[PDB]
């Protein structure tokens, strides 16, 4: 077969430092999406890239103010 | 890499994760072309800068 185009079963993934790994449900059949986040230095502004639905924007706001209930 | 070689360019920077891709090739490709496999962007930017900043 040739070379392992992945590693084996995913205990070897060795946690990333901020990208979450979401379950997504797609018309090719539901396959993974690891939704990626860049935390940049700045002044407190949001931008959102990547052909996202605005439902994703709203969910970001909801989780975002949930965080703002939990900064303490 | 074949685009690089045919242009006579022989000293390449590539992703570490692409170390696996290398072996369906002859030595024709593999020995004119001198590959510096790296996993980060800090690595390639240390390689590709002539002066210090």
């Amino acid at each position: 077969l040739g070379i392992p185009r992945y590693r084996p079963d995913k205990a070897e993934t060795e946690p990333q430092v901020g990208t979450a790994q979401g379950l997504a449900w797609t018309p090719v059949g539901g396959t993974l999406l690891t939704i990626e986040v860049a935390a940049v230095p700045g002044s407190g502004k949001l931008s959102l890239t990547g052909q996202l639905g605005e439902v994703m924007k709203e969910s970001a706001q909801a989780a975002l103010t949930y965080l703002r209930a939990h900064t303490q | 890499l074949l685009a690089a070689h045919q242009a006579g360019i022989h000293k390449i920077v590539l992703p570490k994760d692409n170390e696996a891709q290398l072996e369906e090739l002859p030595k024709e490709v593999l020995e004119g072309l001198e590959i510096k496999l790296v996993e980060d962007v800090g690595e390639v930017l240390e390689y590709l800068l002539l002066p210090e900043p």
